[PDB]
């Protein structure tokens, strides 16, 4: 964060009122590719920094931070004369003598442990993938979704043709009103309580009974299919792992990037089976873990391959985000040292001592699990009052109507 | 690291699941919409058409009774007209009743539970000398994952003595009985235990949480040789994906713990307890 | 050796010309020049028969023609070049046929491989008798026959301190809810005798809507036409929307037509498509309604698609199964080899793992559906049959009350 | 869904509180007549003719039916609820299930000696556990 | 699922002179159909809820409730 003025840092709580901890960062200033770069004074907290705190008092040694010089991590390349091979960024810095001590998220491989020299893990991660989370939508404006709109005509229609028939049934056996009767028919469908024509003769009695039964076998099937929409509405895409075949094969239609100069880099070249999508990559590759994600948000990338301790931060308080996958190279960190230092002992018992006390379980609460939004548990739907309109409306705009059955009803009479 | 086991027949029930469907808002502008209609009703619909009286209390009451299904007798009012506009009213509640169980069903059939304790931080295991019949659990004793909590927990240690088991093996034999209800072991035995166990009847906090993480070694004499080589070898075996190998061919098991579905339940008297508190 | 390109199988792919060289993990494909990369499942093979085996070898993409045909004394394609010693083998999707190999002799099988058709899936439906089908004959067996007993019971009790007709329109009444006037007894022991029927409705009511909800959430996809047997198929004029289909010419799948169903193709031959991909369109645009085309190939293409929305006839089913193979001189004395080395490999597992590097894809399902009146058509005709049922009893008490 | 400690408590919660409304309506400006108007709303049927005249009564009928529905609507989700979850799970999903390839002693497999499928086992290596 | 996929075959000494028309004489045979009805003759022709059981126990208490009644009705007369 940049300094506030006369050079210091800006006083600051926590939620639990304890006040931070923060050191002074030297770094570059405005590191654009293509732009001088300028060295000023900046303010640098949070997991590592508040580690960084804790040995350089037990060890009683003391410390002068400064920021990388291009902003890179680590990789071995080839000069331009013959292959004498050197490292690069934050890796090569160790060795060159200007810097002593690699206190960042530095994943431990074979590549650079022939070099320098690592500390015990002060935290277990993984890789995984990042993809942007699609709106979960939702399908909810009306009622006549469970029933197409040819069968409620039909549904009306038939308990006319029913209601009809009693009258001419019964008065020809050997009285109800149809009027009286009309009633009867609908009283049955809509469960309601007016009504008092019923059938008398023998023969307009078993017309009734297959009605009756008509009724429960539509509304059961209609509040039965309701819930097919509640437990069936889910789509399926998404990546299973590094072994989905969509990651095999690359498509135009599909774009995955990592971060340029990374351990992922040397993950990926090892390998030889994985050599014939990585050369997608290569077209690809982003300039820091901080920007990949932003393009992501903007829909100009598909997926990101990044360390697993970081896409799980990202994807509580940017919750437009899920990960999915399963960890496939596990890998802790490590305070990185120059070979054969006098701290190279102290330091990996200074750890191993952390995490027994609950002192690294204690850093883990406040800085990485804190709460902000919930995650995709299923699918769950509840109603609120904007779901359901259709019969809200109904009901209010059918109150006007009997308004109208009075003056006509009246007009009959004179 | 170090972890907790436990019976999982109890785990978590779920309480006012009666209110789970619809919201706070539906419920309360239901009453009112419940007594506009029986307002207009006898001072417009009945009263300004021909044919003892209609009081205003059978019309709040009879329009109840259809939301609820019709049981209770009624007398109807009277009038052509005033039969339609109920019969509207009563299509109302057969949506509302249909919605209301379609919705029930989706919350349980992908339910979720809790696990019956947070860690060991929470006061079942700190202080538990306050409860009903006693929290119980025992360790092995003589490794790390007992020497971890004899500096720590100093208080709870001696609380701990008189259960002590005798192996994995014959812990979880009487974790399922009774006998005692939590078991603390390395966070890489009891996942593989629970793993592969018949019925998934075991399950462990957190789905798979450590608490003080720290990982394997080949102990080596100490200013040794050797130290430099091996460590190039074993980390060379994370590069090629080999250790992806082994871990699937021997640490995998056939219950998928991982998954909290919930295969239905038996609602009991203390699952269905915000109902009776409403009759109260 | 001689080689085409069939997408899953042989790919081919333009070299990169900032080394000048062919892609690590890939063999030189010498077009007839040019020169690039070519690799997939075909090739992947070709690799290890030359490890264990021990040859030399330069791939080069045929031209004279696609796969093989018969121009009356000439053949042209793979099998056109090899029978006339201008190579040796012939590696790729080679059908295994009998016209073929009476001339050249192939290898052993190592892919299954028939004729398939492959069409639009559609919006998921349920059968017609959804209202009681999932309701065993025996439930409504002894339903009735309980509402019987009780009506006689409560009937003869009442003379000790209500007809029949009235027994019938109340106690039944009760099990599709109290939603009819009726009238009641007003006996001490005539009011216990309904509350017992009455909870069993409630538990009726219950599970009639719970079993219906569950059978109809998870069920089976109901198919839309059988095999080439069918009658479509085989007589397309004969039905007054004309079924359009088609095939690519100038293969296997088109001469075994030639000579099962010569009716057939000569109807077929105004519906031809020139590829597959240029094919797979017009199903999704709706110009045609099937494709008919060699199985390992549609299996394949019906699973690297967008949306899925493309299944093939009986979930799979194959018509006159005939194998891949490799092509060889005759006489090529390389045969033996060849036979037993790749017979070694189904005693491993190499050739297995191979299939789910590339012939494999996503979406190997259930749809909802609107009710709609069709499907739920088979209820109303319980309703028909009740119609008809008053007019057998309106006529038959007014001839009695007549004499 | 209900065990019978459930059911011990509904036979008398639905009558304790029959009584309860003879007597908050009779004393205000019998017990036949109110049994048969609370029972009759739990298993809707319309039974008796005895009516809430008392203001009293009327309201606390009218929560008491909501006690009712819950009732009902619930337990069919409860039903439902356990035909969809319900799976006893035990299939192997064929080769390479860990149940297979590292035996229990109890899960005992077999097949006909000499054929094709001893063949096929003994050349691969791998397969010497099982 | 299946893990070892090999066809059947008919088998030969290894010089019978009849290998180059056993062999055709099954290649001729898939493409006409025939073996499209032995599938059918002899291998794809069998095909093998709530119901009566999972409720008698609400069945019995309607008899049970028979029984139950008749004896009140006994009192019911004598009082
Ligand atoms: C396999 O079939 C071929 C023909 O398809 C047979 O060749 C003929 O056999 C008859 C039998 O006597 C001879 O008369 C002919 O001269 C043969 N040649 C031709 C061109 O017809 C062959 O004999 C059959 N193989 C066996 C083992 O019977
Ligand atoms: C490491 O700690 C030991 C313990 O006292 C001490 O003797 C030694 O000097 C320390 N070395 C360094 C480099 O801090
Ligand atoms: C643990 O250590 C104690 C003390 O030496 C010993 O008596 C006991 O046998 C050891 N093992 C177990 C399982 O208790
Ligand atoms: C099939 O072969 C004939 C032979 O002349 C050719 O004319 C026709 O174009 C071919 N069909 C294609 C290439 O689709
Ligand atoms: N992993 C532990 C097991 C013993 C224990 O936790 O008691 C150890 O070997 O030290
Ligand atoms: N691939 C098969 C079939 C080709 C086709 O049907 O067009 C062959 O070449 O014989």
């Amino acid at each position: 964060k940049p300094t506030l003025s006369d050079g210091t840092c800006k006083e600051e709580f926590t939620v639990n009122g304890d006040p931070v901890k923060k050191v002074i960062c030297t770094g570059p200033n405005d590191t654009s590719p293509g732009s001088p770069r300028h060295t000023v004074p900046q303010c640098c907290y949070g997991f590592c920094i508040d580690l960084l705190i804790k040995l350089a008092r037990t060890m009683n040694f003391t410390y002068e931070v400064h920021l990388v010089a291009d902003g890179k991590f680590g990789t071995q390349e080839r000069v331009n004369n013959s292959n004498k091979k050197e490292w690069n960024g934050m890796m090569g810095e160790l060795l060159s003598g200007q810097a002593d001590m690699i206190v960042a998220p530095l994943t431990i491989n074979n590549e650079r442990a022939q070099y320098i020299e690592f500390s015990k893990p002060f935290k277990y991660q993984g890789l995984t993938i990042l993809v942007k989370k699609e709106i979960p939508r939702s399908t909810l404006d009306s009622f006549m979704q469970p029933f197409q709109s040819t069968l409620w005509l039909l549904v009306g229609l038939s308990v006319h043709v029913v209601a009809v028939m009693l009258y001419l049934l019964d008065r020809f056996s050997p009285a109800l009103t149809l009027s009286s009767a009309m009633w009867f028919s609908w009283g049955v469908l809509l469960n309601s309580g007016i009504g008092e024509g019923a059938p008398r003769s023998f023969s307009a009695r078993i017309l009734g009974m297959v009605w009756a039964g008509f009724a429960m076998i539509i509304v059961a099937s209609y509040t039965a299919n309701l819930a097919a929409f509640l437990v069936l509405d889910r789509p399926e895409e998404r990546i299973t792992g590094i072994n989905d075949p969509r990651l095999r094969n690359p498509s135009d239609k599909f774009i995955y990037a990592t971060v340029k100069q990374s351990s992922v880099d040397i993950y990926f070249r090892r390998q030889v089976e994985l050599s014939t999508m990585y050369r997608h990559m290569e077209k690809h590759n982003y300039e820091s873990a901080a920007e990949a994600i932003q393009a992501v948000r903007d829909n100009k990338l598909h997926a990101f391959i990044w360390d697993s301790a970081v896409l799980e931060f990202e994807a509580s308080q940017k919750c437009d985000l899920v990960t999915t996958g399963e960890l496939f190279f596990r890998s802790g960190f490590g305070i990185g040292m120059r070979k054969d230092s006098p701290w190279k002992q102290n330091v990996s018992l200074s750890i191993l001592k952390s995490h027994e006390n609950g002192f690294m379980e204690d850093l883990d609460k406040t800085w990485v699990r804190y709460q902000e939004c919930d995650s995709r548990s299923n699918a769950p739907a509840t109603l609120t009052f904007e779901n359901m309109a259709g019969v809200f409306m109904l009901v209010a705009g059918g109150i006007v109507a009997g308004i109208f059955l009075i003056f006509i009803e009246i007009a009959y009479k004179r | 690291g170090i972890s907790v086991m436990v019976s999982r027949s109890n785990g978590t029930v779920s309480p006012s699941a009666f209110l789970e469907p619809f919201s706070a808002d539906v419920w309360v502008m239901m009453f009112v919409m419940l007594l506009i209609v029986s307002a207009v009703a006898v001072f417009v619909f009945e009263y300004f058409s021909p044919v003892p009286s209609f009081t205003i209390g059978k019309a709040i009451w009879l329009l109840w009774g259809l939301v609820f299904n019709n049981s209770v007798p009624v007398q109807n009012p009277k009038g052509t007209t005033s039969k339609i506009m109920v019969s509207v009213w009563a299509f109302f509640a057969v949506i509302f009743l249909a919605s209301y169980t379609a919705n029930l069903a989706a919350f349980m059939i992908q339910e979720e539970y809790v696990d019956q304790v947070s860690g060991l931080s929470d006061k079942k295991f700190q202080r538990p000398n306050d409860f009903s019949p006693p929290f119980r659990f025992g360790t092995v004793p003589n490794g790390s994952t007992e020497r971890n909590i004899r500096n720590n927990y100093a208080e709870m240690h001696a609380y701990m003595g008189k259960f002590n088991q005798r192996g994995v093996d014959d812990a979880l034999l009487s974790l399922k009985t009774g006998k005692l209800d939590a078991f603390i072991y390395d966070a890489a035995v009891l996942n593989y235990m629970a793993g592969r166990d018949e019925g998934c009847k075991l399950v462990t906090i957190g789905s798979g949480k450590v608490f003080a993480s720290t990982g394997y070694g080949i102990a080596i004499q100490k200013d040794s040789g050797w130290k430099r080589q091996v460590d190039l070898a074993i980390l060379q075996l994370f590069g090629d994906g080999e250790m992806e190998e082994l871990e699937a061919l021997w640490l995998t098991g056939i219950c998928h713990n991982e998954k909290n579905e919930v295969m239905s339940s038996q609602l009991d008297i203390d699952n269905m307890a915000g109902v009776f508190y409403m009759l109260g | 050796v001689a080689t085409l390109e069939e997408r899953p199988f042989v790919i081919v792919e333009p070299a990169d010309p900032i080394s000048g060289t062919c892609i690590r993990d890939s063999v030189p494909c010498r077009s007839q020049p040019e020169k690039r990369c070519c690799k997939g499942f075909c090739i992947d093979i070709l690799k290890r028969l030359a490890h264990t085996i021990g040859f030399s070898y330069d791939l080069y993409l045929v031209t004279n023609g696609k796969h093989g045909k018969k121009i009356d004394g000439v053949w042209n394609g793979m099998i056109g070049e090899v029978f006339y010693q201008r190579a040796d083998m012939a590696i790729g999707s080679l059908t295994i046929n009998e016209e073929r190999s009476e001339i050249v002799d192939f290898s052993v099988p190592f892919v299954e491989t028939g004729i398939s058709v492959m069409v639009a899936r559609s919006n998921g439906t349920v059968s017609p008798s959804a209202f009681l089908e999932p309701y065993s004959p025996a439930v409504w067996v002894m339903m009735f026959v309980m509402c019987l007993t009780v009506v006689a019971v409560t009937v003869f009790i009442f003379e000790y301190l209500f007809t029949i007709g009235k027994s019938i329109w109340l106690l039944w009444a009760l099990v599709f809810n109290n939603s009819v006037p009726v009238e009641n007894p007003r006996g001490t022991t005539s009011k216990i005798m309904v509350l017992v029927w009455a909870f069993f409705a409630v538990i009726f009511l219950a599970s009639y809507t719970a079993n219906l909800a569950a059978f109809m959430i998870q069920e089976e996809y109901v198919d839309t036409v059988s095999g080439l047997s069918d009658r479509k198929f085989q007589r397309p004029q004969e039905q007054y929307p004309p079924l359009k289909f088609g095939t690519v010419p100038n293969g296997s799948t088109e001469k075994n037509i030639r000579s099962n169903y010569p009716d057939m193709h000569s109807y077929m031959v105004r519906y031809n498509q020139p590829r597959v991909e240029e094919a797979l369109t017009q199903l999704k645009a709706g110009k045609l309604d099937a494709f008919i085309y060699d199985a390992a190939v549609l299996n394949y293409m019906a699973r690297k698609d967008e949306g899925c929305k493309l299944v093939t006839i009986g979930s799979g089913k194959v018509f006159a199964t005939t194998g891949y193979g490799i092509a060889l001189h005759k006489g090529s004395r390389w045969k033996r080899p060849i036979d037993l080395a790749l017979l070694q490999f189904l005693g491993d597992d190499e050739i297995e793992m191979l299939e789910r590097l590339w012939l494999s894809g996503i979406c190997h399902e259930v749809m909802s559906s609107k009710l709609d009146i069709d499907n739920m058509a088979g209820v109303f005709y319980m309703l028909l049959v009740a119609m008809g049922l008053s007019l057998l009893v309106f006529a038959w008490e007014h001839l009695v009350y007549w004499r």
